[PDB]
C-alpha cells in the first residue's frame, strides 16, 4: 500500500464520519467532533470526486442544517479546513460558519 | 435561554485610548506608485521617503490608531491622520537609523532627513 | 479614538466589568481589575506592534531584563483573583505579572519585564491561563496516562506503583529502596512532576525511614496492608521528624478498632485524608467527620463526584467485580450497603460547595478517571450553583467567589498539603512555569496548550502533513518540549530534604531539576485558601444522616448536566 502517516492520520477521520453517519442514520442529534467529522469528510470526498475549490467551499455550507446538531452547536464552528487530494495536487479548503 | 460556550456579556461604555495626552492632526500625501502600510506604534518621521507630509510636526509622535490596526495609502491617495505623543522614556533607538537617540534634539532628525534625501523635510 | 466594548473584546480580551461563560455551564466571570493600559495593548504578527525600535526592545542583552518568554494579553484566574494582565518568564521561572514591552516608547512597564531580542511571544487573547493542577492520588499502572492526564492540564503527579501489580493496582505505593530507585530511575522517561510515596506501615522506625531516605516525598496507609494504630503511630513518628506529609486510607473492616481509635492514635497531629467520603474505603460508616477537625486536611475522589441518577448502580457493580463479591453471600450485600451509600454523597455535595473539603483528587485507575479530575470539578461546581443557588459573597451578579473557592480545591490547596507550595501551584513570581491555556469554550474539556518549564509541551494540534497548523484532524500531541534531552529540563522531581542531602540523585544519575519538600508540618486547615471552615460532622450510625450545625444535608441527583455528550465523541 505504501502510506505517509498523512494518510493513516486521515483514516481515522474517515472512521469517525462513518460513525457520525451511522449516529445521525439512527436519528441522534450530533455534537460538536462528529459534526466536524462529517463536514470534513465530505469535503474530502467531494475532493476526491473531481469538483473544484470554489464550488467545494460553496456546497460545503449546505450540508447540515441547525437543527440536525446538538443546541448551541452552530456556534462551535466559526470554519473547517481540510487537506485534500485534487486531480490536480494536494490543497487546502477552508469553509467558514458550515452550518446556519 | 440559548446556550452559549465563551460568550461575553460586555458592560455599557466605552474604552478611549491614549488618554490626557495632546492630539494632533495632520495632512498624509503618497507621492510614489507601491502601496504603502503603517502600523499603530511605529515612529512617524521615520516612515518611507516617498510620504509627503510636515515631517518637523511628526517627531516624537505616533498614529492614533488602535494598536495592531494599520493605515493604508494608495498611490496617489491623500488623507488626514492623528498622531499623539509617544510617551515613557521618550528614548527611540533603531527603526531606519535617523534619530538613534532622544526626541529633544530634533535638529539632527532633520539634518539627517535632509542629508539621506527624506521627502516632506522643512 | 472611542472604542465600542464588543470590537475591542473581540479583538483583545475581555475588559473590567466583562463576563466570560465557562464552556456550556451556567457560570460567569467577571474581570475584577486589569494592569494594562488601554492603548498600549501589545500584539504580534505582521504589522504588529512587537518589533525591533517599536515596543520590542533591541539593545539590552539577555542579562539586562530582558525577558525569555510572555504571555500576550492573557486572563489569568486563581485564588488571587480574576484579572487580565501579561505573564513574563525567564529561565523557566515565572518573573514577571503585569504589562511588557518597551518602557522606551510605552508608559508604565514594570521594570522587570523588558521585552527584547532574546524573547518568545505566544499570544493567549481571548484564552484562560490557569496554573497546572496538581494530582494527589495517582496509581501508577499505566504509562500512558500521563497523556491523558496533561490532557486536563495535570502538571504534578503524586503517587506510588509499579505498573500492573496486584499491590500498585489496590495502593499507591512504592515499597523499599529498591522498587523507588527502579521508580525513580524510570520517571526520567515521563514529561510531568512526579512525587513518590513509600509505604508507610511496620512496626519499627529504622524500615519505614530507610524508605524516605531512598528518595520518598510522603507516606500512604493503606487498609490492605493493615492500618493498626501502632503503624499509624510509628509512620507519623517518622513523619514528623522527616518534615514529610502522610495519607492515610483508614480501615473499612474495623477489624482493629473503630474511629476514635484512630483519632487517639494520630493524636491531634497534621495528617492528610484519602477519599474523605468514605465510598473508596474508611470507617463505615462515620469516616467523613474527619472533614471537622482543624488539623486534618481534606480531599475526594471523582467518579463520585457530582451525583447523578447512575453513580450508585456503578458503583455497586464496580464493588462486585474488583472484590470478586458474590450475591451467594449477604455479608457482600451488607458491605456493599454500609459503603455506597447516598445520604453522604448528597452532604458531600453540600460540603465541597461549603469549603468544608479543601482539595479534589483522582484516584487513577483505582475506582477513579485520570482524565476527569477538572472536568467533574466544575460539574460539581455547576450543579451545585443551580442547586444551592448563589453563595453569600456574591456582588453585582457574577461569580467570582465560587470560581476562586473551586479551582483553589485542584491547584493551590493540595500544593499546600504537599508542601510543595514554593515552586508550584499557582501564577506568581518565583513560581516554575507550569501555564494551561484554555480556550472558553472548551473550559474543562480539553486543554488548548499546556506549557511546562517555559517550553510549550502539549497541544492540541491539527494535522502535521498542512502548511497551516490548524486543519482536521486536531489533536492532542505532545510538543518539542517533550523529546530528545529537553524532558530532563522542563520537569521537577520532588525529593524529601534527607535524601537530598545524602546524595541520592547522584548515585541514581537523575537528571531533572530536584525538588524538595518542606514546611508540612506546620501548617493545617486553618491555611487552605477560602476553604478553611471546621466544624462538627455528624453521622447518624442506623439512618446514616449528615447533620451540620443542627441541619441535614442532601440534594436531588440531577437527570442532564453539562460538561458532557456535546463536547465528548462517546
Ligand atoms: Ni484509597
Ligand atoms: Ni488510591
Ligand atoms: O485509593
Amino acid at each position: 500500500m505504501h502510506l505517509n502517516p498523512a494518510e493513516k492520520e486521515k483514516l481515522q477521520i474517515f472512521l469517525a464520519s462513518e460513525l457520525a453517519l451511522k449516529r445521525k442514520a439512527r436519528g441522534l442529534k450530533l455534537n460538536y467532533p462528529e459534526a466536524v467529522a462529517i463536514i470534513t469528510s465530505f469535503i474530502m470526498e467531494g475532493a476526491r470526486d473531481g469538483k473544484t475549490v470554489a464550488m467545494l467551499m460553496e456546497e460545503g455550507k449546505h450540508v447540515l442544517t441547525r437543527d440536525d446538531v446538538m443546541e448551541g452547536v452552530p456556534e462551535m464552528i466559526d470554519d473547517i479546513q481540510a487537506e485534500a487530494t485534487f486531480p490536480d495536487g494536494t490543497k487546502l479548503v477552508t469553509v467558514h460558519n458550515p452550518i446556519s | 435561554n440559548y446556550i452559549v460556550p465563551g460568550e461575553y456579556r460586555v458592560a455599557e461604555g466605552e474604552i478611549e485610548i491614549n488618554a490626557g495626552r495632546e492630539k494632533t492632526t495632520i495632512r498624509v500625501s503618497n507621492t510614489g506608485d507601491r502601496p504603502i502600510q503603517v502600523g499603530s506604534h511605529i515612529h512617524f518621521v521615520e516612515v518611507n521617503k516617498e510620504l509627503l507630509f510636515d515631517r518637523a510636526e511628526g517627531i516624537g509622535r505616533r498614529l492614533n490608531i488602535p494598536s495592531g490596526t494599520a493605515a493604508r495609502f494608495e498611490p496617489g491617495e491623500e488623507m488626514e491622520v492623528e498622531l499623539t505623543e509617544l510617551g515613557g522614556n521618550r528614548e527611540v533607538f533603531g527603526i531606519s537609523d535617523l534619530t538613534n537617540g532622544s526626541v529633544d534634539n530634533k535638529e539632527l532628525i532633520l539634518q539627517r532627513a535632509k542629508e539621506l534625501g527624506y521627502k516632506g523635510v522643512e | 479614538m472611542k472604542i465600542n466594548r464588543q470590537q475591542y473584546a473581540e479583538s483583545y480580551g475581555p475588559t473590567v466589568g466583562d463576563q466570560v461563560r465557562l464552556a456550556d455551564t451556567d457560570l460567569w466571570i467577571e474581570v475584577e481589575k486589569d494592569y494594562t493600559t488601554y492603548g498600549d495593548e501589545a500584539n504580534f504578527g505582521g504589522g504588529k506592534v512587537l518589533r525591533e525600535g517599536m515596543g520590542e526592545n533591541g539593545t539590552y542583552t539577555r542579562t539586562e531584563n530582558v525577558l525569555d518568554l510572555l504571555l500576550t494579553n492573557a486572563l489569568i484566574l486563581d485564588y488571587t483573583g480574576i484579572y487580565k494582565a501579561d505573564i513574563g518568564v525567564k529561565d523557566g521561572y515565572i518573573v514577571g505579572i503585569g504589562k511588557g514591552g518597551n518602557p522606551d516608547i510605552m508608559d508604565g512597564v514594570t521594570p522587570n519585564m523588558i521585552v527584547g531580542t532574546a524573547t518568545e511571544v505566544i499570544a493567549a487573547e481571548g484564552k484562560i491561563v490557569t496554573a497546572g493542577g496538581i494530582d494527589t492520588h495517582v496509581h501508577f499502572i499505566n504509562p500512558d496516562q500521563v497523556d491523558v492526564a496533561l490532557a486536563n492540564g495535570i502538571t504534578t503527579l503524586f503517587g506510588g506503583g509499579t505498573g500492573p501489580a496486584e499491590g500498585s493496582k489496590a495502593t499507591t505505593v512504592t515499597p523499599g529502596p529498591w522498587n523507588i530507585e527502579k521508580m525513580l530511575k524510570s520517571t526520567e522517561g515521563l514529561p510531568i512532576n512526579v512525587g513518590i510515596l513509600g509505604k508507610g506501615h511496620g512496626s519499627s522506625i529504622a524500615p519505614i525511614m530507610e524508605q524516605i531516605d531512598a528518595g520518598a516525598a510522603g507516606l500512604k496507609i493503606h487498609e490492605d496492608w493493615g492500618a493498626t494504630p501502632a503503624s499509624i503511630d510509628r509512620s507519623l513518628t517518622v513523619a514528623d521528624e522527616a518534615d514529610v506529609q502522610v495519607a492515610i486510607h483508614s480501615d473499612t473492616l474495623n477489624e482493629a478498632g473503630f474511629l476514635e481509635d484512630t483519632l487517639r492514635a494520630i493524636n491531634g497531629r497534621v495528617i492528610h485524608s484519602f477519599h474523605v467520603e468514605g465510598a473508596g474505603g474508611g470507617h463505615a460508616p462515620d469516616i467523613m467527620a474527619m472533614a471537622g477537625h482543624p488539623n486534618v486536611l481534606p480531599s475526594s475522589t471523582n467518579p463520585t463526584r457530582p451525583f447523578t441518577v447512575n453513580t450508585i448502580d456503578e458503583h455497586l457493580d464496580m464493588l462486585m467485580v474488583c472484590h470478586h463479591l458474590k450475591q451467594n453471600i449477604p455479608e457482600d450485600v451488607a458491605f456493599a450497603d454500609s459503603r455506597i451509600r447516598p445520604e453522604t454523597i448528597a452532604a458531600e455535595d453540600i460540603l465541597h460547595d461549603l469549603g468544608i473539603i479543601s482539595m479534589m483528587s483522582t484516584d487513577a485507575l483505582a475506582m477513579g478517571r485520570a482524565g476527569e479530575m477538572v472536568l467533574r470539578t466544575w460539574q460539581t461546581a455547576d450543579k451545585m450553583k443551580k442547586q444551592r443557588g448563589p453563595l453569600a459573597e456574591e456582588k453585582n451578579g457574577s461569580d467570582n467567589f465560587r470560581a476562586k473557592r473551586y479551582v483553589s480545591k485542584y491547584t493551590i490547596n493540595p500544593a499546600i498539603a504537599q508542601g510543595i507550595a514554593h515552586e508550584v501551584g499557582s501564577i506568581e513570581e518565583g513560581k516554575f512555569a507550569d501555564l494551561v491555556l484554555w480556550e472558553p469554550k472548551f473550559f474543562g474539556v480539553k486543554a488548548d496548550r499546556v506549557i511546562k518549564g517555559g517550553i510549550i509541551a502539549y497541544a492540541q494540534i491539527g494535522d502535521p502533513s498542512a502548511s497551516i497548523p490548524t486543519p482536521q484532524p486536531v489533536m492532542g500531541r505532545r510538543m518539542y518540549g517533550t523529546v530528545g534531552d529537553l524532558i530532563h529540563d522542563t520537569n521537577i522531581t520532588f525529593m524529601s530534604k534527607s535524601s537530598i542531602q545524602q546524595g541520592v540523585p547522584a548515585k541514581l544519575g537523575l537528571k531533572r531539576r530536584i525538588g524538595t519538600v518542606k514546611n508540612c508540618r506546620n501548617i493545617g486547615k486553618k491555611d487552605m485558601k477560602w476553604n478553611d471552615v471546621t466544624t462538627d460532622i455528624d453521622i447518624n450510625p442506623e439512618t446514616y444522616e449528615v447533620k451540620v450545625d443542627g441541619e441535614v444535608l442532601t440534594c436531588e441527583p440531577v437527570k442532564e448536566l453539562p460538561m458532557a455528550q456535546r463536547y465528548f465523541l462517546f
